[PDB]
């Protein structure tokens, strides 16, 4: 028994050699009495040692530098919805018409949309004719019960936008021709480049707030218990759930998984084809007005429409697209809101206690359009939005285990309520909140990094890693030692473009390493 | 007022935040593509970092053959990737491993992998990520090509009635000179066949942690998976009897390592000397290992052995020797407005090269050489992720080296290393002579291509140092490799696919990558997960869906709602204690015999075999 | 639409038609067909062969019921259990659960010192009655000690385990000790050495100023905190030397710290932090706090603390030859720099024993007092507050225990009502029967119940609760379980305002009528018993059709109908504004929705 040999192979093998060897057989008899002579190989690590300048520095005599940011006009809204300008209009929920269906059917009964009558000149926008005339399709579409949309003009337009054209068979082609119609290599453009947003600030806090409706994400049931450790569990479950479920981001991310859910849906079983779906969430609780607890009170919301293009799913790695029609009582800001086309539409209401009845304070109404395209792939990355909760739980579960191990005892509560965290600066000093007030701050991080999610955020946080355990290294007198840091601050300027979370980032990190260097000594100013 | 989510890293440590500094774990929605461009500048960096110019003609493709091993040349800034391999010191660190294990050690080794060969069925090569058809030139799973193969082997000179690894691989040998073979149809020559068989195609698939290197992960053909699988199970077998080797297992065995390591350490260095580490990572792992290397190296292990195994190892080398490299994509035209777009494939931008710009025409002119019709004879690298047990070994290799000049200084080095990441530490007396080991240490790596990084590796004092995502800090070993399952891709069968999230929640939770209260909030996730999946619900709601107006129809004949299935409006039992046992074990007295016997009815026309599968 | 394939005689021969109610389920077939097939279809009995079949599994769960489940804790690290050790030990936490071994000593040990700890902070509730208030707690503390009813005087001398609570207990008892000492959680010994009292004063803020004491003289000790010994000598409120034995980060950190504080050394000593004159109060709620303590409670507050005081310890460069026994800021066990007399070492320093037992006075601060002052123990190095369930125990003196909360408050209340029913005239089923219901906002139950109540809109909820009782009690429609849910807000004058859908009392809590909660819950079939945080209470009295009719205690002026989905969904506030005949939606629960029509 042996493994029959070909020729070939024997060629090949005899072929595909050292260089010195030309034969399977010298190179195998050199190898099976291969010697060691261990001076020659000194000499040789020897010589490729002295022939080689490796630097070695130590960050102290050496520090890093504060990074060089890109220069040019601020970073832009990106995300698809609208998180702080946003408004919705509210209404009950029926388990019998608990579908998208039905649901906007039903919104559109009592003739609130049919009031929406955007006018001819915007505010800022580039298409608004092809905006209106879709929203009227829509209106239209609504009426008559039915989703679709027939007439395929608006739709194709901007669809297309993107790239559209006429393809030439190769064969078809000659050297005239090409001179004829100037062909060339179809040159590939690069993101532009762009500032440090000033506004990402304002959504974290306005996200940190907790909203009036609460329930917005849907979750599981709990299972029985059958010792201490699944009922320790249970309640930490319970806390932190009950702690960010009143949060404005959970909104946020109610919101995408039920318009996901139904996007999913519609690019599988209406393919080829133009549909139309609502933005919407559903609640299950609100707080009092005349006392600040819960109450149960189940409910649903509709924050603007989203149209669809024909989708398949199986071509140009399922790139598909969409049309936005959200609603807001915030007129808009030029630099934030750069893709958005404007207008004004009418009046809306806005309800808030008085004494022991309600009011309602008439206020402006405005409908942001905007086009953007979406993917199979995003579609089970934001569907799946509620793994933010795991990633929380474990930053959680990090304190309140250590701390309990170091003292040999529960410390859950106590570390909860009064461990405290820094969080920010304000007037140029520190602030510090309790875990139960920063857990907000960390859901929040976990979510944008959820929506911002590119390989410059990839390649953004695979870095940072590196200064920050350096950093720690320094808090702890450990001559940190590197061998080209320059360089590792060109790989991070270099994934910098057209993403405001990196951006945000980095500024605060060059704002940490400027604070600690009252303490560090690895760092310049 | 400001935030800046870093000033928690202050008064607190690392160990314990460090998580939250990256996204959550899932497929990535870069979409990370191969393209041809891509493919092109990996190509040119591979024969760059080979520092010399020799080439000699072959016979088989009357091609060139850009020989970099044993002649480098361009010493220059050498401090740059490299790929031109020493055999002397290779052999030499192989002879001081094999010394400091033992002599029997790769006879040993070598002999268990055989006999496990052996009683091997092929049908293993079932068991793949995915391949490259060369019938259909494209990318399946393994069966799929396999019954591609087997069928086509059938229509065109009889069927294959081995049922045994070797006997495949010596009818692929044999078909290596076949000058005719067919398929469902239409039949080719001997060259073309070849080729197929030599091709190899640039997956965009990347899906792991940490970084997402893998944009143009290879995915060869079925010729060469037996060879490549047997020369991963000898060089398993080796890594296991090696300490500093992480690559096979994690976790709970890595931690023990990793203290036994350090401890080992504290235990022998004297008290005079002062220890450091490094974060080194490893930069172009793929572009720099050459399998001509590897083929001295194997015939060096099995030089006191069956010829067999002697000439078996030496297969997969050879055959990454000569690699046919499938180009991506083609280009495309486009006038000044773009309202026109001509598509052309690779094959024919020979044919317009004085059309393309110029850094992707200085890109094309010096391979045009190497192309044959839309293919690139790369005669050596590794890109695939394969080998990894292999190249393991090889930086084991370098770790275990010690000579007399190092004595003399009172120094020396120990450490760990993965695939194309590990952890050094040094050990000297002094706070000069620590560089003079490092530099000593990355000449000896230098000699055979395993280059280093400098932009992402860093060094501090002994005790904070990260291996494979685990920051190893003074205590508090802190893992980031939690990992998830994904119904919607892989929907193997309602029943399984709980029972499997279970389980790898069980071992997440054993490696230390979990908690308690976070895999109670993941179980409760991957539930809606799986719900949404199979569009299922219990029964207490009040949906509408297909599947539930007959289950909410048929929910009233029964008590045991506790019983009931989660594919059948049932609800949660299982908990942390329960996760081994499957929610069926679980209810089987509990479900009301009726809905039990009708259940678990083998004569229906259809872990615990149940009526819930989907064929 | 069928992907999921199928047989096709096993279809037939199971009679499986399709669309049976518009669902295809198809040889192909979709998935519902499961469903149809396990709900109606063939029925079979394998379940013996099933189980032998699968008997590792099974076995596995056998296994799995078979465990007694014990308690768990937070520590660290100084084949029938590996299908579970991810369940059983990690490495912050473990749980003891046990399978067939038995030994309750350790445990009992541990209630024993949970105990006296807790007694003797009882005592600690006057300035003059301190002895007697304690040994009378100890006199009427008796207990189910393991197995015997044992008392907690005899206890604390019988056993053998040095401890702060332990001793301060016992000198009381004019109990024997073991010579050893107690500066807070940490243990101490003396070796050599002798001294005398000395004081010294140290700022606060720059300005004011505190007198401590201290020893003048050399003397050695041996320190030892969890997981990590030492020995040291003081000298002149500073610390001379000191070497480590048994090294952890954590540990060697706190124990050195502590050890400097025993030595005084330091010039926090001198001044104080910028952090003490936010307080400056060295005192309790009426007594007094030395300096150490109040630095020691300052180092417990952040490791920060720590820091800085390690820092106060002078901080050198290591010269060769000492790097394996230098020592870190962190506790590493190496460094280039280490601080100012200091040596690491491995293996645990073997600790002395004293084999000279004595006793000691107990002061007004119930202080201990073996001789030349050197206090063993005090109530200062004990942990605070920790409130933890005590079995096997009977406390019967006062200050055994507040036992006095809301929650017990509300449930005897409603024991309170329950019992009232009591079969017979003057009660609720009397006055039912009258239709006197104006008499029930007078009981006296409810009178005791109302503080309980949120004060600032109880008016609103004594309106509802007395309009569901009238429309209940007229109609002679009710149900008693909602009645008595309700009936604690039938005590004070009804007022107008904004009803929501549940009562709240003073603590935060609530509750809701047609619905059930963990304060109140009942449920039919099950009607004698009324649940409450799970403690099933039973009635006085039997009925079975005095609940089955609730159509009126769900809202105020409605009954519920029959189900109706054209009838509009609504909430609790447009309900004013509706007429007669006009039946209407509305949810009653989580996704619990029900019809209701006006009267």
């Amino acid at each position: 028994i042996e493994m029959k040999k070909g020729k070939t192979f024997l060629e090949l093998r005899d072929e595909s050699v050292p260089l010195p060897f030309q034969t399977y057989e010298q190179m195998k008899d050199y190898c099976e009495k291969f010697k060691g002579n261990p001076r020659e190989l000194a000499s040789k690590v020897s010589q490729m040692q002295s022939n080689i300048k490796l630097p070695i520095k130590h960050y102290e005599q050496n520090k890093f530098r504060q990074i060089r940011l890109p220069k040019g006009p601020m970073a832009p809204y990106t995300h698809k919805f609208l998180m702080e300008e946003a408004w919705m209009f509210t209404k009950i929920s029926d388990p019998e018409r608990s579908r998208a269906g039905e649901i906007l059917i039903d919104f559109f009964k009592k003739g609130n949309l049919s009031a929406i009558r955007p006018k001819d000149k915007p505010l800022q926008g580039k298409y608004p004719i092809h905006y209106k005339n879709l929203w009227n399709q829509i209106k239209a579409a609504i009426a008559d019960r039915t989703m679709v949309i027939n007439e395929n003009d608006h739709s194709e337009f901007l669809g297309g936008i993107g790239r559209a054209s006429k393809k030439i068979p190769e064969i078809s082609l000659t050297q005239d021709v090409i001179t004829t119609e100037g062909l060339k290599q179809s040159e590939n453009k690069l993101p532009e480049p762009r500032s440090f947003p000033r506004w990402f600030n304002a959504e974290w806090m306005w996200a940190i707030k907790d909203s009036d409706l609460t329930g917005w994400v849907p979750m599981a049931e709990y299972p029985p218990a059958d010792n201490e450790l699944e009922d320790y569990a249970e309640h930490l479950n319970k806390t932190m759930e009950g702690v960010l479920q009143g949060t404005n981001c959970a909104r946020e991310m109610g919101k995408c998984i039920l318009t996901v859910g139904a996007l999913m849906t519609e690019c599988r079983l209406f393919p080829g084809k133009i549909k139309v779906v609502p933005i919407y969430a559903r609640s299950k609780e609100r707080k009092s007005m005349q006392e600040g607890l819960p109450v149960p009170s189940e409910m649903d919301c509709l924050f603007g429409i989203c149209v669809k293009s024909k989708s398949h799913l199986n071509k140009d790695d399922g790139m598909y697209t969409i049309i936005t029609f959200e609603f807001s009582i915030r007129e808009p800001n030029l630099e934030k809101h750069q893709k958005y086309t404007v207008f004004e539409a009418g009046h809306t209401t806005v309800r808030m206690k008085k004494g022991e009845s309600v009011i309602g304070r008439e206020v402006p109404l405005y409908l942001y359009c905007r086009t953007t395209a979406l993917s199979k792939i995003k579609n089970d990355w934001l569907s799946k939005a509620r793994r933010c909760f795991i990633t929380t739980m474990d930053t959680v579960e990090t304190i309140c285990l250590r701390e309990s191990a170091k003292a040999e005892e529960n410390l859950v509560e106590k570390t909860l309520n009064e461990k405290q965290m820094w969080i920010g600066k304000k007037n140029g000093e520190l602030i510090a909140q309790p875990l139960r007030e920063a857990l907000r701050v960390q859901l929040v991080q976990q979510f944008y990094f959820c929506i911002y999610n590119d390989s410059q955020l990839e390649g953004f946080c695979n870095e940072q890693k590196k200064i920050l355990m350096a950093l720690e290294g320094d808090k702890k007198n450990k001559s940190s030692f590197g061998f080209n840091p320059e360089g590792l601050l060109e790989k991070i300027e270099e994934c910098l473009i057209n993403n405001p979370m990196c951006l945000f980032m980095a500024q605060r990190l060059n704002e940490l390493v400027i604070e600690a260097s009252k303490r560090g000594a690895k760092f310049f100013k | 007022m400001e935030i800046n989510p870093y000033l928690m890293f202050l008064n607190n440590d690392v160990t314990s935040l460090i998580s939250t500094t990256y996204p959550y774990t899932g497929p990535p929605p870069m979409s990370h593509g191969s393209s041809t461009k891509y493919t092109l500048e990996t190509i040119k960096r591979t024969y760059d970092y080979s520092r010399t110019s020799v080439e000699k003609t072959s016979k088989v493709f009357n091609i060139p053959r850009r020989k970099f091993c044993n002649c480098l040349e361009d010493k220059d800034e050498l401090v740059k990737p490299t790929g031109n391999v020493d055999i002397s010191s290779l052999l030499g660190l192989a002879e001081m491993m094999e010394k400091r294990m033992g002599e029997g050690f790769f006879k040993h080794c070598v002999m268990e992998a055989e006999t496990e060969i052996l009683k091997m069925h092929f049908s293993r090569l079932t068991e793949g990520r995915q391949t490259y058809d060369w019938t259909s030139e494209r990318n399946m799973p393994a069966a799929t090509a396999l019954q591609l193969t087997v069928d086509a082997i059938k229509e065109t000179e009889g069927p294959f009635k081995g049922t045994t690894m070797l006997e495949y691989c010596n009818k692929m040998i044999e078909m290596l000179d076949w000058k005719e073979i067919k398929f469902k149809i239409d039949s080719i020559k001997h060259d073309e066949f070849l080729i197929r068989a030599l091709t190899i195609n640039t997956m965009a698939k990347d899906g792991e942690r940490g970084k997402l290197q893998r944009r143009a992960i290879a995915t060869p053909g079925m010729i060469v998976r037996p060879f490549s699988k047997i020369v991963e199970t000898v060089a398993q077998k080796i890594c296991e009897k090696l300490k500093e080797s992480g690559l096979p297992v994690g976790g709970n065995e890595k931690k023990a390592k990793l203290k036994t390591t350090v401890t080992s350490l504290n235990a022998r260095m004297n008290s005079d000397q002062f220890a450091v580490n490094i974060t080194g990572d490893n930069s172009k792992w793929n572009e720099c290992q050459q399998p001509e290397a590897y083929l001295a190296l194997l015939a060096y292990i099995t030089k006191d052995s069956s010829d067999l195994m002697k000439d078996l190892c030496s297969v997969a080398p050879v055959l990454f020797c000569n690699k046919f490299v499938k180009l991506g994509q083609g280009i495309r035209l486009s006038n000044k407005r773009k309202t026109k777009e001509v598509i052309i494939k690779a094959e024919k931008m020979g044919k317009y090269k004085n059309l393309m710009r110029e850094e992707y025409k200085n890109l094309f002119e010096p391979l045009e050489k190497y192309i044959q019709k839309d293919v690139c004879f790369l005669p050596g690298g590794m890109l695939m992720g394969m080998f990894n047990m292999l190249s393991t070994v090889l930086g084991v290799s370098t770790l275990c080296y010690m000579d007399e000049e190092l004595k003399a200084k009172g120094c020396f080095w120990t450490g760990l290393q993965s695939s194309d990441d590990f952890v050094l530490f040094a050990v000297a007396s002094n706070w000069s002579n620590i560089h003079w080991t490092i530099r000593r240490f990355n000449a000896v790596c230098k000699l055979i291509g395993i280059n280093m990084s400098l932009e992402k590796s860093y060094g501090s004092l002994p005790e904070l140092f990260e291996f494979t995502s685990m920051f190893f800090d003074g205590e508090f070993v802190s893992n980031l490799a939690m990992e998830l399952p994904a119904f919607t891709t892989a929907g193997v069968n309602e029943g399984v696919d709980f029972t499997a999230a279970m389980s790898i929640i069980k071992t997440n939770m054993i490696n230390n990558s979990l908690s308690p209260s976070t895999a109670l909030m993941a179980l409760r996730i991957c539930l809606q997960e799986f719900r949404a999946t199979y569009r299922v619900h219990p029964w207490d709601s009040r949906v509408k869906g297909g599947r539930m107006k007959i289950i909410n129809e048929f929910i009233k004949t029964i008590e045991n709602k506790d019983g009931l299935l989660i594919a059948d409006g049932g609800k949660l039992m299982n908990n942390i204690s329960t996760l081994h046992i499957p929610e069926e074990v679980l209810k089987f007295e509990k479900m009301d015999e009726q809905y039990r016997n009708r259940v678990f009815n083998p004569k229906n026309p259809f872990a615990v075999v149940s009526t819930h599968s989907f064929r | 639409k069928f992907p999921i394939i199928a047989n096709k005689r096993m279809l037939e021969e199971a009679q499986i038609p399709k669309e049976h109610n518009n669902v295809a389920l198809w040889v192909l077939a979709s998935a519902s067909c499961i469903n149809y097939w396990n709900f109606c279809g063939p029925c079979v009995n394998n379940s013996e062969v099933i189980k032998e079949v699968y008997k590792s599994r099974f076995g596995r769960l056998e296994r799995r019921k078979e465990i007694m489940w014990k308690e768990l804790r937070f520590t660290l690290v100084d084949p029938e259990r590996m299908e579970l050790i991810h369940a059983l030990g990690g490495e912050t936490w473990i749980q003891e659960a046990n399978t067939a071994g038995i030994s309750n000593v350790d445990q009992r040990k541990n209630d024993i010192r949970a105990v006296c700890r807790k007694v003797c902070l009882a005592a600690n509730a006057s300035i003059m009655n301190a002895k007697s208030k304690l040994v009378e707690y100890i006199k009427s503390t008796s207990m189910r000690i393991g197995e015997t009813e044992r008392k907690l005087e005899e206890l604390i001398l019988e056993t053998d385990d040095v401890s702060p609570e332990v001793t301060l207990c016992k000198s009381a008892l004019g109990g024997q000790l073991g010579k050893t000492l107690s500066f807070g959680p940490m243990l101490l010994k003396k070796i050599s050495g002798s001294g005398v009292k000395v004081k010294d004063t140290v700022y606060i803020q720059g300005v004011r100023a505190v007198q401590f004491e201290y020893w003048s003289e050399q003397e050695e000790f041996y320190g030892e905190y969890k997981s990590a010994t030492a020995l040291f000598s003081r000298k002149e409120r500073s610390l001379e030397w000191i070497t480590i034995g048994g090294g952890i980060n954590e540990d060697r950190k706190r124990l050195l710290a502590m050890c400097m504080i025993f030595c005084r050394d330091g010039d926090y000593f001198k001044d104080a932090p910028a952090t003490i004159t936010m307080a400056d109060l060295s005192t309790k709620l009426g007594r007094e706090i030395p300096y150490q303590y109040v630095m020691m409670n300052w180092i417990q507050k952040s490791e920060d603390n720590l820091e800085a005081l390690l820092y106060s310890r002078g901080i050198v460069e290591t010269n060769p030859g000492k790097m394996g026994s230098s020592m870190g800021i962190d506790g590493s066990k190496r460094a280039i720099k280490s601080l100012r007399a200091v040596t690491i070492q491995s293996g645990k320093i073997d600790m002395p024993e004293s084999k000279e037992k004595i006793h000691l006075e107990l002061s007004d601060n119930l202080e201990a007092f073996d001789s030349s002052g050197r206090i063993v123990a005090t109530i200062l190095d004990l942990p605070s507050d920790k409130k933890v369930t005590f079995q096997d125990v009977s406390f019967q003196h006062p200050d055994l225990a507040v036992l006095r909360d809301e929650k017990t408050a509300i449930t005897k209340g409603y024991e309170a009502l329950i019992k009232r029913l009591g079969t017979g005239d003057n009660d609720i089923p009397s006055l039912i029967a009258k239709k006197d219901y104006l008499s029930l906002y007078n009981l006296p139950e409810v009178k005791l119940m109302a503080p309980l109540i949120r004060p600032n809109r109880k008016g609103v909820y004594s309106r509802v609760a007395r309009k569901l009782v009238s429309t209940q009690v007229t109609t002679g429609h009710y149900s008693l379980h909602e009645l008595i849910k309700v009936l604690p807000f039938t005590y004070f004058a009804p007022k107008q305002g904004m009803f929501e859908g549940r009562l709240f009392f003073s603590n935060d809590s609530f509750v809701e009528p047609g619905v059930n909660n963990n304060v109140f819950s009942w449920s039919k079939a099950d009607s004698s018993k009324i649940y409450c945080h799970g403690i099933a209470i039973r009635v006085p009295l039997v009925v079975g059709d005095e609940h089955m009719d609730t159509s009126l205690a769900l809202l105020e002026g409605f009954s519920v109908c029959e189900n109706d989905p054209r009838a509009p969904m609504v909430t609790r506030q447009d309900l004013i504004d509706v007429g007669f005949g006009q039946k209407v939606r509305l949810f009653v629960g989580q996704g619990s929705v029900r019809t209701f029509k006006r009267t």
